[PDB]
């Protein structure tokens, strides 16, 4: 009976909300990971491998 | 005739390489393949191993020792020879029976015996087939000599050295394999009669591997178990050629034996396979 | 809750055998190795014997060895130390302690209290300090030392801190330098290095005095220091 | 009429938000990349073997001290493993042998499993009496539980077969907050790092941002094509990984609320069952259903090498906190970790 | 190592010793994986968020398992055999059945599991085909064509039995077969047909792994 509209108008609601956000272009989203892999690269064991004077797992 | 009995000689090393890679396949099966590191595959990890010291430690001193017709090596050497095939060959025969055993009671106590026996029972059933096949020739090769009177075999010839006497010859033959076959041939009847069972409650496949398995050790050992027989109250009427031939045809059963036990599974099949062409 | 509750002792006489017990009533007995502790009449602590959980593998110090047995009755939920060929420097308060051992555990967290008996290549750790004057609210650093290095190439340095109050078994305190015990208020803190470790004591109270000893748990045979006394003023 | 009129209201907004979306792809970020010197060819190799389990594993959770870890398997077993001694510190008991998940809480005094009893159980660690007791049985979903993520020592949240996600108090036993709007079963969920927002990939093919004290979705993400295993965020905390039964991984932007990238190859047609990525992003590694791992440039969408050791289904895949190792869990009751 | 470290070795062992102790005694019972539907009755089969019932026979353990769209069914990929229960009474909701029983059949992860199906309730179509008030031809016209290979009865048993083993026999290649079974409310020898399909199940894995049959 009102189960479809309640659950039709749930959705919309839902919709709306998704639908009216704060966005940025692909390339700043872009950029912005790019800047973060290349800041933490030598902090990554698995990137560039370490001695094993260094390795617990030697 | 060098230039026509050398043609004996390269087939007998064929089949001895044949022999010894076919147990290299098993073996390395059981390590390259983690789905057949299972208790049922254990015993036929031992029926390999035992076919391997068939393959070069036994069968290419006969092929020389047939070629060179002497015994180049020393006497006191001859008997480790003569004990080594008697406690290997045994081996292959008490591993089959308990193999048949295994598949006995797998059938019959499908629910019951595969749980039941675990690794342990298992390992205990492996050593005692090696165990009685160890203490049952080289007390009789080494210390029949040794023991009773003294060497009697010529220095250019080597053979067992107790075929003399009718009474050790056919009690070590019944307990070495006449009984050991009555039990497999009874056995594998009983698993036969069952398979109908199963095919009538819910015969052209199950026929045929359990006659394939069976008429390989009775075709590769009769012959020779029935001349030492004759040999036994006789002398030499039996020709020494003829002695020959049977004495190699038991040494057959070991190339056949991956084949027929192994080689019937299909995660072994598969690993042959692979191991054949994909070499990793 | 957690229990450990002793039994045996009395006068014996020298050459004598005994049988001390201790039930444990609170706790996975079965999971816990076990420790048996002595103290002299009027003197310090000393390790005895070791027995693993599963009595898989028992220790003994060289004074009581082939003349002292230790075994667990794990569906009792005790265990014993049975005295042979004991003579008069055996009279001592025999401690129960329960033990655990794996990554991040706190061995020797419980004591029980003891059993007065009265019979008519090791690491040495130095506790110089015997008695120290003590104001209440005032900072307390204590000093131990070892014969040997405790920081094991693991990373992990093997040297506990432990309190005994007038009339009471001695509790954990710190496990491995650094480690609070659980209970322990935070005012208590543990630093150093190999050779050399300090206790630190922040804004003392009451119930904070008694006798602190230090122990190596690099190498059985297990020691311990001198032990140093807190008083007050 | 009535219904109607609220679903083309409900066409009419999914049409605006394609288009708003089509208005942020001004360059895509595999061109952006195609400037950097790629990774290379990634040696990692398989330093330490655990084992103990003689079932399937179906979990694993790293320690936030990066060297104990958490393992469940069909055996009604938990083990908690030192991996750098191989030794087991624990083996905990499980009421019901079918578990799906597996969680170790950041101080390390709980963990947590779950499976197909529709129950959380949180089993204290670091109590008297020298044993492993459950302190916790968190009862009220309908669905089997598919994943679970400790927050504190107090609250917890779940992923269920209801196509909800709920948020727990421990002490209490209750559910705080319960998390609707997932049509098919929720599989995954991963944690941000600053823990306000949290990500769930469910069997309707989308993901959902989820924000823990509103109890509202903010952000759904569609681009698959079947169901989602696995999900894990971006060190940074703006974007996230999904996995797929249909063999594709997929970066989303939560900022940019679009894909980025799409990791696929022809020769890969089995599905994802977990992902994850590295310490500082770059590297991506997912689990597949062909008995081994790829490692992707999350960058630049190229196989950067392959993790093969494993010969049954890779069922799970974490990273330490450190980055030094991965440990992956398969169906074969193993675990290895690789360095 | 150090002396801590040596004791944590030592507690692996025994952790190790359990381990495979307890291991062995799960590997001594038989899972089996009961399916159904709301009027299938499967609750009533053997007289003894997921409920596990326990029974023996002939000191062998079966452990049961009822959970109650299947995205756990990966779970079950190793249980000796699935339990299917289908209401032969209810003629509508039949061809539902058949379509779980051929989603079941032909799943991914059970392509190597047998399955012992019980019609249940077969008393309720004993008198329902004698009384002739609802006629299964309706909804299956082949009924029409009805022939045993009272009748009536035996024809519409023989049928239905038929439309399941026709959805088993379609694929699997002998991999996996089914066991048809007719039960009722009254009957109690179950755990028994039970026993008997589970040892043909295992017995025919041993078979084929000793390539004789
Ligand atoms: C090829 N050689 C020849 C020698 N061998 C055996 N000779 C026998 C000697 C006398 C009586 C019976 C036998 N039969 C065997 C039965 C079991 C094990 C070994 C023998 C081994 C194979």
């Amino acid at each position: 009976n009102t189960a479809s509209i309640a659950q039709a108008r749930k959705l919309v609601e839902q919709l709306k909300m998704e639908a009216n956000i704060d966005r940025i272009k692909v390339s700043k989203a872009a950029a912005d990971l790019m800047a973060y892999c290349e800041a933490h690269a030598k902090e990554d064991p698995l990137l560039t491998p370490v001695p094993a004077s260094e390795n617990p797992f030697r | 005739t060098v230039w026509q009995v050398v043609f004996i000689a390269f087939l007998t090393g064929i089949l001895a390489l044949v022999t010894i890679i076919g147990n290299i396949l098993v073996i390395v099966s059981f390590k390259v393949n983690k789905q057949l590191k299972t208790v049922n595959n254990y015993f036929l990890l031992s029926l390999a191993c035992a076919d391997l010291i068939i393959g070069v430690i036994s069968m290419n001193l006969f092929t020389t020792y047939i070629i060179m017709n002497r015994w180049a090596l020393g006497n006191l050497a001859c008997d480790l020879w003569l004990a080594i095939d008697c406690v290997a060959s045994n081996a292959s025969v008490m591993n089959l029976l308990v193999i048949s055993f295994d598949r006995y009671f797998s059938i019959t106590r499908p629910l019951t015996y595969r749980a039941k026996r675990t690794t342990k029972r298992a390992g205990v059933m492996i050593g005692l087939a090696w165990v009685i096949s160890f203490v049952l020739w080289a007390p009789a090769i080494l210390f029949w000599q040794y023991f009773v009177g003294k060497r009697t075999v010529p220095p250019g010839e080597c053979f067992i050295q107790f075929l003399s006497e009718p009474t050790i010859t056919f009690g070590t033959a019944i307990a070495g394999f006449y009984m050991p076959v009555t039990i497999m041939t009874i056995l594998y009847w009983r698993i036969y009669k069952e398979t109908e069972k199963r095919t009538k409650e819910l015969e052209k496949k199950a026929a045929q591997t359990l006659s394939a398995i069976l008429l390989a050790f009775i075709i590769t050992w009769t012959p020779y178990n029935i001349m030492v027989l004759v040999n036994t109250f006789c002398d030499s009427c039996i020709p020494k050629t003829f002695w020959n031939l049977g004495y190699w045809l038991c040494y057959i059963n070991s190339t056949v034996n991956p084949v027929c036990y192994a080689l019937c599974n299909k995660t072994f099949r598969t690993t042959f396979k692979m191991l054949l062409l994909c070499q990793c | 809750d957690v229990q450990l509750v002793e039994s045996g002792g009395g006068l014996v006489q020298p050459g004598g055998s005994r049988k001390l017990s201790c039930s444990a009533s609170g706790f996975a007995f079965s999971s816990f190795g076990m420790h048996w502790v002595r103290q002299a009449p009027e003197k310090g602590l000393e390790w005895v014997a070791y027995i693993s959980s599963g009595s898989g593998t028992i220790y003994y110090a060289d004074t009581v060895k082939g003349r002292f047995t230790i075994s667990r009755d794990d569906p009792k939920n005790t265990l014993f130390l049975q005295m042979t060929s004991l003579r008069s420097e055996d009279t001592a308060m025999y401690y129960c302690v329960r033990s655990i051992y794996y990554y991040g555990s706190s061995p020797f967290d419980f004591w029980g209290q003891g059993t007065t008996l009265t019979v008519s290549s090791d690491i040495v750790m130095t506790q110089a300090t015997s008695s120290v004057p003590v104001t209440p609210g005032e900072s307390v650093s204590i000093s131990c030392r070892s014969s040997k290095s405790l920081l094991h190439s693991n990373g992990n340095t093997y040297l506990y801190w432990f309190l005994q109050r007038p009339g009471q078994s001695p509790q954990l305190l710190i496990y491995r330098m650094s480690n609070l015990a659980s209970g322990v208020p935070d005012r208590f803190s543990g630093s150093g290095s190999g050779t050399a470790f300090t206790l630190t004591i922040s804004r003392l109270e009451a119930e904070d005095v008694g006798v602190y000893y230090c122990m190596q748990h690099l190498e059985y045979p297990l020691t311990f220091g001198a032990g140093t006394k807190l008083e007050l003023k | 009429s009535e219904l109607d009129q609220l679903r083309q209201e409900a066409e009419q907004l999914k049409n605006q938000i394609r288009d708003a979306r089509k208005a942020c792809a001004d360059a895509t970020l595999s061109q952006i990349t195609n400037n950097i010197d790629p990774v290379g060819r990634i040696q990692m190799r398989t330093r330490r073997t655990l084992r103990g389990h003689l079932a399937k594993i179906y979990a694993m959770h790293w320690g936030t001290d990066s060297r104990l870890l958490v393992s469940a398997s069909q055996d009604g077993k938990l083990i908690i493993w030192d991996s750098y001694t191989t030794n087991k510190v624990h083996a905990i008991p499980l009421r019901s042998s079918w578990v799906m998940t597996c969680a170790y809480a950041p101080s390390g005094n709980y963990v947590a499993c779950g499976g197909l009893d529709n129950i959380c159980s949180i089993y204290n660690l670091k109590t008297r009496e020298g044993n492993v007791r459950v302190s916790r049985e968190l009862a009220g979903h309908t669905g089997y539980l598919s994943c679970c993520r400790f927050l504190d020592d107090n609250q917890i949240v779940t992923s269920s077969g209801d196509t909800t996600c709920a948020l727990w108090d421990i002490e209490t036993g209750q559910q705080t907050t319960t998390f609707t709007g997932h049509t098919g079963d929720v599989m995954s969920l991963s944690l941000a790092p600053d823990t306000r927002l949290f990500v769930s990939g469910a069997c309707d093919a989308s993901a959902k941002l989820w924000d823990v004290r509103e109890g509202m979705c903010r952000q759904t993400f569609t681009g698959h094509e079947s169901d989602i295993n696995a999900i894990c965020f971006f060190p940074n905390g703006n974007a996230f990984a999904t996995g797929s039964d249909d063999a594709t991984c997929r970066l989303f932007d939560l900022r940019a609320d679009q894909e980025l990238m799409t990791y696929s190859h022809d020769n890969i047609i089995c599905g994802i069952t977990s992902v994850s990525f590295s310490k500082s992003g770059r590297l991506l590694l997912a689990g597949y259903d062909d008995f081994n791992c790829n490692v992707w440039d999350a960058l630049k969408a190229d196989r950067a090498g392959v993790l093969a050791g494993h010969d049954n289904r890779v069922s799970c895949l974490g990273v330490t906190d450190d980055g030094m190792a991965v440990a992956t869990g398969s169906w074969d009751s193993f675990l290895k970790i690789w360095n | 190592v150090s002396a801590e470290d040596k004791a944590a070795a030592e507690r692996s062992k025994m952790i190790d010793k359990n381990l495979r102790e307890d291991g062995e005694k799960a590997r001594r019972t038989l899972r089996l994986l009961l399916l159904g539907a709301d009027n299938s009755g499967k609750s009533t089969i053997v007289k003894q968020g997921i409920f596990e019932t326990k029974f023996q026979v002939d000191k062998v353990n079966f452990h049961m398992f009822d959970v109650g769209r299947r995205k756990w069914i990966q779970c079950f990929n190793d249980v000796t055999a699935i339990i299917f229960v289908v209401d032969s009474s209810d003629y509508n909701r039949l061809q539902e059945a058949l379509n779980d029983f051929k989603s079941i059949w032909n799943n991914r992860w059970l392509r190597t599991i047998s399955v012992i199906l019980f019609l249940n309730k077969q008393d309720l179509l004993a008198e329902k085909v004698l009384a002739g008030k609802s006629k299964i031809e309706d909804y299956f016209p082949e009924f029409a064509r009805y022939t045993t290979p009272d009748p009536r009865v035996t024809r519409a048993k023989y049928f239905i039995r038929k439309e399941f083993v026709d959805i088993s026999t379609a694929s699997g290649d002998g991999r996996h077969i089914c066991y048809p079974h007719f039960t009722c409310a009254v009957d109690t020898e179950n755990a028994r047909r039970i026993f008997n399909d589970c040892k043909d199940i295992i017995l025919q894995m041993n078979l084929r792994e000793y390539n004789l049959v």
